[PDB]
This record gives C-alpha cells, structure tokens and sequence, in this order.
C-alpha cells in the first residue's frame, strides 16, 4: 500500500483459494443467488483500534 | 415437487412490506417468472403444460 504497487495490492486484497487451503484467505463467498454474490471480507485494514492502518497510510503516508 | 406439492402461484418475497425481502435480486415474485427470467425454457415449458397444476400465464 505504501510502495505504490497496485496490483499484488489488490490480490492480496482479495484472495479466496479452494480446498485445504480454505484459512489462506480473505474474502469467503457466503452464498450466492442468481446476479446476487454476498460474500466476506476480512479486515486487517480498519483504523478502528488498529494503529498504522492502510487506511491512514494510502490517505496520509 | 410439482407432482405431489405445491401450487406454482406462490409468491416468492411475497407480504404486505415490499421494502424488506431477503434478496435484492427482484424478478417477479413468481415461480413462472423467476423460471423465465433465468432462461429456463425447458422449466417454463414443463410449468405451463402439466396434468397437475397448469400455471396461468396472465397471473399477477
């Protein structure tokens, strides 16, 4: 997030995998219904009780 | 399911608030609608013609 790079950024961002490797993640598809994908993130990037967040540092760092 | 179950008008969301139904996926709060709008065609064929419980085209 601070270096600039984008785009390992978003996949780390976004990563689901399949199989044994389920805890490897961050996103979990809860369910799906036609168009409709409710689906997971985790947060590792909340500035609520969490100092040095990726929000501050895109925003100010 | 159609054999020995439920009549086909059965609203899907259904209720007197339209504001709250569990998906935001809107298709027609209908088993015929719901069949047409995914391009069923073989489910749609199979619900309007059925010596159990035809399903009126015209139903709102």
């Amino acid at each position: 997030a601070k270096e600039g790079k984008i785009e390992i950024f978003r996949h780390i961002l976004q990563r689901e995998f399949s199989g044994p490797y389920q805890p490897l993640s961050r996103k979990f598809t809860e369910w799906c219904y036609g168009p409709v994908r409710v689906s997971l993130y985790d947060l590792s990037s909340v500035d609520s009780w969490e100092k040095n967040s990726v929000l501050e540092i895109i925003a100010f760092h | 399911l159609v054999e020995n179950g439920a009549d086909v008008h059965l609203r899907a969301c259904g209720r007197f608030f339209q504001k709250h139904q569990g998906t935001c996926f809107y298709f027609g709060e209908l088993p015929l609608s719901l069949a047409a709008c995914t391009k069923q065609w073989d489910v749609v064929t199979y619900l309007l013609e059925n010596p159990h419980q035809p399903a009126s085209l015209e139903a709102t």
